[PDB]
RNA sequence: GAAAUUGUGGCGCAAUAGAUAUAGUACCGCAAGGGAAAGAUGAAAAAUUAUAACCAAGCAUAAUAUAGCAAGGACUAACCCCUAUACCUUCUGCAUAAUGAAUUAACUAGAAAUAACUUUGCAAGGAGAGCCAAAGCUAAGACCCCCGAAACCAGACGA
C-alpha cells in the first residue's frame, strides 16, 4: 500500500531568505551599467556550459572538448560512448 | 492613459499575478492518454514506427532526384567571387537628409558604415560598396565618395550635382580594418598598408572611365566631359565653389584611413598616436 | 525518481467503489474490476433503450389481457380509440386496466361500438349519417 | 449504476404541496477565506448577492465564517436533518449564486 | 531561468555497472527474452529518459525588451501608488526598528526596496539599519531589476537614482544598431 | 492614524482662500497650476490642513485647481471589511463572523 | 517515502471518515454545534411557516421544566410551557373535532375521539415536530428529546400562535400540518378495534332496525391452502358490503370493516378535502 | 571536413531510487569473471509501555442451492424474469479453439533544427561584434519511444 498514514513534518520555508530576498539583484547589469559586464558572466556553473544553452549531444561534445583532457578515464570513456550513441540516435533513428 | 488609471484599482502586480499573453505559450502535446498514446503517432510496424526510416533524399532504391541530374558549375568558384553590397543613390540621399552621413566631409566606406546605411561583412567576401543607379533622378548631393565599384549612370548623377565619384580598392584584410576600426585599434597592431588590385581588377582601376584611383588624372576631365555629352547637363567647374579643397582629397593609396599613415599605432587609452621611426620599417611602410 | 504518483490509491478506489458488489476477485483486484466495471457501465447505457421497449411491451401485454376480458383484441381496441380521437397512451391505458376497471370497460365498449360502426359503413359503400360515435372534430 | 447505487421512492417529507410550501432549507453555512484565490467568487457573493438572497428567503438563516479556509464550502442543512455539503472552490459568482438557489 | 543550471543526472543502461552478459539464453528457457541485466525494465537497471547532465536553460531576451520590462515595472509601481521618491536615504539613528516604525506610519508595506546609486557612496546609517532587517533591502541602481521589484511591496528611489534610470532606459530608444559591442568605446558612449 | 476622510463643510471657500494666499483673479477654479513650486506649495498646504495627501499616482492628473477641488470633494473611508459588512443593513437571517 | 503532501492529507481525511462511519458519536444537540444563533433561528422558524408571531412569547413555548431544573442545579453547583401547552392541546383537539365532524357526520363520537387521539398522539405529532425543526429549537434535560416532551413543546407552540395572531390562523395551521397525516392512512389503521361485526350490528340497529346476513359470494381454492374467499354482507336481500380473505372468518371480518367504512363516509374514494 | 583570421552550491536521489555497495562481502564460477539482498520506536529499554488503530493480494471473522463473460434493467425480495459472443494485440475478418496476461505492489517506453506557425520586441532595419536583411530581423513557445537475436572483432582465462 504505497500511500501512508503519518502526514509529514511541516515544510517550513522562509520566503525572505538572503538567497530569495536578493534573487536577481545585479542580474540585468549591462543595460544599466555602461555594459562593463554581460549578464552571461553572472552565472556560476560547470565551465563547459556557462552562457551556452545547447542540446544533449551538443553539450556532451562541448564537455569533451572543453574539459575531456582533464577528465576521469572511467567517465571520459562513458562520455565518448554517449556521444557515439547520441549521434546515431539523432542522425539516424527518429521520425521525419 | 486609461490602463494606468485602471491599475489604481486591482491588486498590486505580484509574482503571484503574472501570466503570459494567450497564444505566446503553446500547450505541450505529450503522448499519455487514449488520444495521443497507444500507437503514439507512429503508425504500425514497418520502418516508420520503429524509427529506422532511411535517409532524406533516398527514394526506395530508385535513383535519387538529387543524384539523377548531371553536375554543373553553378556554385563552382563561389568563395573566390568578389561580392559588392549595393548602395543606391536614393539610399544615399535619404541618409544625407537624415543627418547621418555628412556630405560636407568626404564619403568614405567607414563613414557610411558609421552612419549605418551600408552594413558590410569581409567574412562572406564582400569587397565593399557598389554605387547603383536606383535613385538616378531625384538626387541632390554634391559630394566626394570613395566607393569600390560604380555604375556609369550613378557616376554621371553625382557629377552633374557637382560631386566627385572616385572608385577605390580594399583587400579583405584592409576592408575588415576599415569597417570597424575601433576593434582593430583595440587589437593593438600597427595600421597596415593596403594592397593593390590583384590581377583582373588592375585594368578597372587604371582606367579613368570608371574613376579608378590608379588611373592618370589628366584624362579624368576628358572622361567627365564625355559623360556630360552623353547624359545631358553641364559639368559644374569644381575649382570655383567653396568645398573644392575637400573634393580634391584622394586617400593616396596604401593608406587605409583618410588622415593616418601606414605604420601608425593608435593608442586609444591615454590618447596618443605612436609612430615607428627606424629607417627600414619606414621604407617597408612606404613600399 | 523526480515526481512519482502519490495519489494512485485513490484512482484505484474510484473503480473499486463501482465494483464492490461483484462476485469474486472482480471486486478486489483492480485489473479485473476495471474490465467488469466498464462493461457494467456500457450495459447501463445500452439498458436505457432496452428499458423503454420493455415497459411498452409490458403495457401492451397488460392491455391485451384487459381487452380479452371484454371480448376484444388489443389491435382492434387501439385502432378504434385512435378513430374516436381518444389518444390515451399505453402506460395510461395499462394503469386504467389495473386501477380503474370500470373506465377501462367503458373504453372497451366504446371501441367495440366504433368497430361496429366501421363494419356497418363497409356494407353500404356511401351514405348516409356516418354513425353517431364516428365523425371527427375538425380543428382549423 | 442503479444496481450499485442505493435506491429510493418519490415522497415529500411532511406533505409540502398539500397545505403550505415550506422551505426545507434551514441553514447555509459559508466557509470563506479572507486571503486566497480559492474563495474569490465566494467573497464576491458575500459582498453583493448573499444579502439579497437572504431577503428573498427568510426561512433560511445564513452563516458566514471567514475562517482562513484553504477550500471554501457551503453547508446546506435541511428540515429533515440531512446535510448537503458542497464546495465553492474557484467558482465564478454567478455559478455560486445558481448553486445556492438550487440548494 | 537564464541562470538556472539544473544538476540532475541519471545513469543510462550503459553507465550502470556491468550487465553486458545475457542472463540465460534467448530460446531455451521458458522466461522472457532478455539481453542485459541492467535494461530499463529491470530492477536497478538504467533509466530510460532520465535527466542527464548539468543542463543550462540560458537564453538572452533582447536588451531592448529587458529595458522595456524594467520601464513597465516602474510604471506599475507608480501607477499602484507603491513607488516613493526620496531626497536622500538618511536615518537619524540607523536603527532597524526605527525604519520599520516609519514604514508603518507611512503605510509603505510588508517589504520595502531601497535604492540609492553607486554602492560606494552609501549612507552608513541606512546600511546599518537595513542589514539586520530581512525585508528592508538596499540595492544600488545598477542592481535594480524586475523580479526584485515584483517581490517587494514598495519601491523607494533617490532623485539621483531616478535620474540615472532615466538616462539609461531612454537610451534603448533613439539609438543605432550595435554594430559592435558597447563595452568598446565609441564617441558618445561612456 | 486613519485613511478616513470626510469632505467639508466649507472647503470650496477655504481652497480659494489658500490659493489667494499663495497667488486673486477671476475664474479661480480654471487656474492651471503648471509652475511646479506653486503646485508644491498649494497641495502640500492642503494636505497639512485636511490630513489628506494627494496620491503620486494621481499627481500628473490635476493640472487645474478645479481638478484638485474635485479630488478633495470625493470621500475615503477606512472601515475594515467586517465592519462594512456589519454596517450594510444585515437582515436577521445573516450572521457574519470574523475568525482572526 | 514519496515526495508529496496532498495525497497524504486526502488519505488522512479518508481514514477519519472511515473512523466516523465505524464508531459514530452519541448524536449531539444542534445548540452545541458551532454555527448557531438561537434568536435568529427562532426568527427564521417564525418566518418559515408563513405566519408571524411574538418572539418573546414563542421563546417561552420552547423552555421546559426539566431544563429549568437542570439549569438551577448547574447554578447551585422563566415561564415554562404548561400554561400554553395545555391550551394548545385543548384548542387543537377542539379544532380537530370540528373539522372531522364537518367532514363526515356519520362517524360516531367514539370513533372521532380515537381519530383525534391518533392525530395528536405521541407518534405523529412527534414526527411532525421533527420534520419542522422544533426538536432543535426546543431545549430540555437529556438528549434525544423524549417524545412526550416534544409533543408538549409542539402544543405550546400552537398555544403561543393562538395567543398571537388568532384562532382562525391557528386552525388553518392545524389543518395544514396535523390533519395532513391522514392522507394515505385509511380508517382502522388510525382507530384500531376488535370485533367489527358487533359494531356493524349496532350501527344497523341505529339506522334501519335490522340485522345483516353473511353470504359467500366467491371462492377459488379452499383445500388448496391459498384460498380466496370473497364474502358479502346482505341486508334485506341487498349487499351493503363485501370483502376478501384467506379464510372465511377473515373474509367476513373484512366485509364488516368495508361496511363500516361505507357507513362512516370513508372508503378509498372519500372526497379530496379542501385546502 | 579544416586553416588563415577572430579571440564552498543544487526547480538532484532518498532504501526496488541514489553508487554494485550496511559489500566488491555473501553466493555462483576451475579460471578470467559475474555478483546480491536488507535498516527503519521513543527524550529515555538504567522506562518494555500498550495501544494508537483504520488501509494490497491472500486468508480469517463467514462453505454451498436450478441457469450459464459474472453484470445491467430491475424488482417489495440476494437469486429466480428479460437484455447481454471478457480484454489487449494482430488482423480483410477474432467469443474464437489466434498472442499475451495467477494476482497484488512498486518500477517500466517520443529525446533532438532546418523550415513553418505564435505571440512579444525593434523595424529599412534587426540582432550584447561575427549573421541575416526587395519587411525584415531578435524572442520565446510548440514535432521526432521501449524491450528482444543469431552475429563480428580486440584483449584476457581455461587441457
Ligand atoms: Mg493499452
Ligand atoms: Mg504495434
Ligand atoms: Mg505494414
Ligand atoms: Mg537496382
Ligand atoms: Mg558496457
Ligand atoms: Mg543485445
Ligand atoms: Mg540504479
Ligand atoms: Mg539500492
Ligand atoms: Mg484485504
Ligand atoms: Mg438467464
Ligand atoms: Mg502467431
Ligand atoms: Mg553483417
Ligand atoms: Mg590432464
Amino acid at each position: 500500500i504505497g500511500i501512508r498514514l503519518t502526514l509529514p513534518p511541516p515544510k517550513v520555508v522562509d520566503r525572505w531568505n538572503e538567497k530569495r530576498a536578493m534573487f536577481g539583484v545585479y542580474d540585468n547589469i549591462g543595460i544599466l551599467g555602461n555594459f562593463e559586464k554581460h549578464p552571461k558572466e553572472l552565472i556560476r556553473g560547470p565551465i563547459w556550459l556557462r552562457g551556452w544553452k545547447g542540446n544533449e549531444l551538443q553539450r556532451c561534445i562541448r564537455k569533451r572538448k572543453m574539459v575531456g583532457s582533464r577528465m576521469f578515464a572511467d567517465d571520459l570513456h562513458n562520455l565518448n560512448k554517449r556521444i557515439r550513441y547520441l549521434y546515431k540516435h539523432f542522425n539516424r533513428h527518429g521520425k521525419f | 492613459a486609461r490602463a494606468l488609471d485602471l491599475l489604481r484599482g486591482l491588486p498590486r502586480v505580484s509574482l503571484a499575478n503574472l501570466k503570459p499573453n494567450p497564444g505566446s505559450k503553446k500547450p505541450e502535446r505529450r503522448p499519455r492518454g487514449r488520444r495521443r498514446g497507444r500507437k503514439c503517432g507512429r503508425g504500425h510496424k514497418g520502418e516508420r514506427q520503429r524509427g529506422t526510416r532511411p535517409r532524406l533524399g533516398f527514394e526506395g532504391g530508385q535513383t535519387p532526384f538529387y543524384i539523377r541530374i548531371p553536375k554543373y558549375g553553378f556554385n563552382e568558384g563561389h568563395s573566390f567571387r568578389r561580392q559588392y553590397k549595393p548602395l543606391s543613390l536614393n539610399r544615399l540621399q535619404y541618409l544625407i537628409d537624415l543627418g547621418r552621413v555628412d556630405p560636407s566631409q568626404p564619403i568614405d566606406l567607414t563613414q557610411l558604415v558609421n552612419g549605418r546605411g551600408v552594413t558590410i561583412q569581409p567574412l562572406k567576401r564582400d569587397y565593399g560598396v557598389q554605387l547603383v543607379e536606383e535613385g538616378a533622378d531625384t538626387f541632390t548631393a554634391k559630394v566626394n565618395i570613395e566607393v569600390q565599384l560604380a555604375s556609369e549612370l550613378a557616376i554621371a548623377a553625382i557629377e552633374k550635382n557637382g560631386g566627385v565619384v572616385t572608385t577605390a580598392f580594399y583587400d579583405p584584410r584592409s576592408l575588415d580594418i576599415v569597417c570597424k576600426p575601433v576593434p582593430f585599434f583595440l587589437r593593438g597592431q600597427p595600421i597596415p598598408k593596403r594592397m593593390l588590385p590583384p590581377e583582373e581588377l588592375v585594368p578597372y582601376y587604371t582606367d579613368a572611365k570608371n574613376r579608378g584611383y590608379l588611373a592618370d588624372p589628366a584624362k579624368f576631365p576628358e572622361a567627365r566631359l564625355e559623360l556630360a555629352r552623353k547624359y545631358g547637363y553641364i559639368l559644374p567647374d569644381i575649382t570655383k565653389d567653396e568645398l573644392f579643397k575637400m573634393l580634391c582629397t584622394r586617400k593616396d593609396p596604401r593608406q587605409i584611413f583618410f588622415g593616418l599613415a601606414p605604420g601608425w599605432v593608435v593608442n586609444m587609452a591615454d590618447k596618443k598616436i605612436l609612430k615607428p621611426t627606424d629607417e627600414n620599417l619606414l621604407k617597408y611602410y612606404t613600399s | 525518481l523526480r515526481n512519482r504518483v502519490t495519489d494512485r490509491y485513490f484512482r484505484i478506489q474510484e473503480v473499486l467503489k463501482h465494483a464492490r458488489h461483484f462476485r469474486g476477485r472482480k471486486n478486489r483486484c483492480y485489473r479485473l474490476a476495471v474490465r467488469t466495471v466498464i462493461r457494467a457501465f456500457v450495459k447501463c447505457t445500452k439498458a436505457r433503450y432496452l428499458k423503454k421497449k420493455n415497459m411498452r411491451t409490458l403495457w401492451i401485454n397488460r392491455i391485451t389481457a384487459a381487452s380479452q376480458e371484454h371480448g376484444l383484441k388489443y389491435p382492434a381496441l387501439i385502432g378504434n380509440l385512435v378513430k374516436c380521437q381518444v389518444e390515451l397512451n399505453r402506460k395510461v391505458l395499462a394503469d386504467l386496466a389495473i386501477y380503474e376497471p370500470k373506465t377501462f370497460k367503458s373504453l372497451a365498449a366504446l371501441a367495440s361500438r366504433r368497430r361496429h360502426e366501421g363494419f356497418a359503413a363497409a356494407l353500404g359503400d356511401g351514405k348516409e349519417p356516418e354513425g353517431i360515435f364516428s365523425r371527427v372534430v375538425q380543428y382549423h | 449504476t442503479a444496481r450499485g447505487t442505493p435506491s429510493r421512492f418519490l415522497a415529500s417529507v411532511l406533505h409540502n404541496g398539500l397545505g403550505r410550501y415550506v422551505q426545507q432549507l434551514q441553514r447555509l453555512s459559508f466557509s470563506v477565506s479572507r486571503d486566497g484565490a480559492s474563495s474569490r467568487g465566494a467573497r464576491e457573493f458575500v459582498e453583493r448577492e448573499v444579502i439579497d438572497f437572504a431577503r428573498r428567503n427568510p426561512g433560511v438563516v445564513i452563516y458566514v465564517n471567514s475562517r482562513p479556509c484553504c477550500v471554501p464550502r457551503v453547508v446546506a442543512e435541511y428540515l429533515n436533518g440531512a446535510v448537503r455539503e458542497e464546495s465553492i472552490h474557484c467558482k465564478s459568482v454567478e455559478e455560486i449564486s445558481t448553486l445556492v438557489q438550487k440548494l | 531561468n537564464f541562470k538556472r543550471i539544473s544538476y540532475a543526472k541519471t545513469k543510462t543502461r550503459a553507465e550502470v555497472r556491468g550487465g553486458g552478459r545475457k542472463p540465460w539464453p534467448q530460446k531455451g528457457t521458458g522466461r522472457a527474452r532478455h539481453g542485459s541485466i541492467r535494461s530499463p525494465l529491470w530492477r536497478g537497471g538504467g533509466v530510460a529518459h532520465g535527466p542527464r547532465g548539468p543542463t543550462s536553460y540560458y537564453y538572452m531576451l533582447p536588451m531592448k525588451v529587458r529595458a522595456l520590462g524594467l520601464k513597465v515595472a516602474l510604471t506599475v509601481k507608480l501607477a499602484q501608488d507603491d513607488l516613493h521618491i526620496m531626497d536622500s536615504l538618511e536615518l537619524p539613528t540607523g536603527d532597524p526598528q526605527y525604519l520599520t516604525e516609519l514604514a508603518h506610519y507611512r503605510r509603505w508595506g510588508d517589504s520595502v526596496l531601497l535604492v540609492d546609486l553607486t554602492h560606494e557612496e552609501m549612507p552608513q546609517s541606512i546600511v546599518e539599519a537595513t542589514s539586520r532587517l530581512k525585508t528592508f533591502n538596499l540595492i544600488p541602481a545598477v542592481g535594480l531589476n524586475v523580479h526584485s521589484m515584483l517581490k517587494h511591496q514598495t519601491l523607494v528611489l533617490t532623485l539621483p537614482t531616478v535620474a540615472f534610470l532615466e538616462d539609461k532606459l531612454l537610451w534603448q530608444d533613439s539609438r543605432y544598431r550595435p554594430l559592435y559591442p558597447f563595452s568598446l568605446p565609441y564617441s558618445d558612449f561612456p | 492614524r486613519s485613511r478616513a476622510y470626510t469632505p467639508p463643510e466649507d472647503l470650496q471657500s477655504r481652497l480659494e482662500s489658500y490659493v489667494k494666499e499663495v497667488f486673486l483673479p477671476s475664474n479661480w477654479q480654471d487656474i492651471s497650476l503648471e509652475d511646479s513650486r506653486l503646485k508644491f506649495n498649494l497641495l502640500a498646504h492642503l494636505a497639512d490642513d485636511l490630513g489628506h495627501v494627494v496620491p503620486n499616482s494621481r499627481l500628473h492628473q490635476m493640472c487645474r485647481v478645479r481638478d484638485v477641488l474635485d479630488f478633495y470633494n470625493v470621500p475615503i473611508q477606512d472601515r475594515s471589511k467586517f465592519d462594512e459588512l456589519s454596517a450594510s443593513n444585515l437582515p436577521p437571517n445573516l450572521k457574519i463572523t470574523w475568525s482572526y | 517515502v514519496k515526495k508529496g503532501f496532498r495525497a497524504a492529507f486526502r488519505f488522512q481525511k479518508e481514514l477519519e471518515r472511515q473512523r466516523l462511519l465505524r464508531c459514530p458519536p452519541p448524536p449531539v444537540r444542534r445548540s452545541e454545534k458551532p454555527n448557531w444563533d438561537y434568536h435568529a433561528e427562532i426568527q427564521a422558524f417564525g418566518h418559515r411557516l408563513q405566519e408571524n408571531f411574538s418572539l418573546d412569547l414563542l421563546k417561552t413555548a420552547f423552555v421546559n421544566s426539566c431544563y429549568i431544573k437542570s439549569e438551577e442545579a448547574k447554578r447551585q453547583q422563566l415561564k415554562s410551557n404548561q400554561e400554553l401547552s395545555e391550551q394548545g392541546t385543548s384548542f387543537s383537539q377542539t379544532c380537530l373535532t370540528q373539522f372531522l365532524e364537518d367532514e363526515y357526520p356519520d362517524m360516531p363520537t367514539e370513533g372521532i375521539k380515537n381519530l383525534v387521539d391518533f392525530l395528536t398522539g405521541e407518534e405523529v405529532v412527534c414526527h411532525v415536530a421533527r420534520n419542522l425543526a422544533v426538536e432543535q429549537l426546543t431545549l430540555s434535560e437529556e438528549f434525544p428529546v423524549p417524545p412526550a416532551v416534544l409533543q408538549q413543546t409542539f402544543f405550546a407552540v400552537i398555544g403561543a400562535l393562538l395567543q398571537s395572531s388568532g384562532p382562525e390562523r391557528t386552525a388553518l395551521f392545524i389543518r395544514d400540518f396535523l390533519i395532513t397525516q391522514m392522507t394515505g392512512k385509511e380508517l382502522f389503521e388510525m382507530w384500531k378495534i376488535i370485533n367489527p361485526m358487533g359494531l356493524l350490528v349496532e350501527e344497523l340497529k341505529k339506522r334501519n332496525v335490522s340485522a345483516p346476513e353473511s353470504r359467500l359470494t366467491r371462492q377459488s381454492g379452499g383445500t388448496t391452502a391459498l384460498p380466496l374467499y370473497f364474502v358479502g354482507l346482505y341486508c334485506d336481500k341487498k349487499l351493503i358490503a363485501e370483502g376478501p380473505g384467506e379464510t372465511v372468518l377473515v373474509a367476513e371480518e373484512e366485509a364488516a370493516r368495508v361496511a363500516l367504512r361505507k357507513l362512516y363516509g370513508f372508503t378509498e374514494n372519500r372526497r379530496p378535502w379542501n385546502y
